[PDB]
């Protein structure tokens, strides 16, 4: 198995470090709005 | 092991060995007892 006469190994290992942190991110989001409509108007008995 | 590595004439040279002192410690059957009279095995304490 290829160790030492007192069992150290004879090879040196690897492990691939893994690959960085993530970043996270956030955005706005926005959605269709309307707006109001408009009624026929009442006739005031004041002028202008 | 996978690990351990050798060459091809490296490795016939230690079977051939392995092979000879087999052969000469009578461990292996109908050994021609003539031929293992030879200058070489007779010398195989530093032949080996």
């Amino acid at each position: 198995h290829n160790l030492s006469i007192d069992g150290q190994p004879l090879s040196l290992a690897i492990y691939a470090e893994p690959t960085d942190p993530k970043a996270l991110l956030t955005s706005m989001v926005q959605a269709s709005q309307g707006g109001s409509a408009v009624l026929p108007g009442t006739l005031s008995l004041y002028r202008f | 092991s996978s690990a351990i590595k050798t060459t091809r004439l490296a490795e016939a040279i230690a079977g051939i060995q392995l092979y000879i002192n087999r052969a000469l410690n009578r461990i292996e059957p109908n050994a021609r007892a003539d031929v293992s009279t030879r200058q070489f095995f007779t010398d195989w304490t530093v032949n080996n």
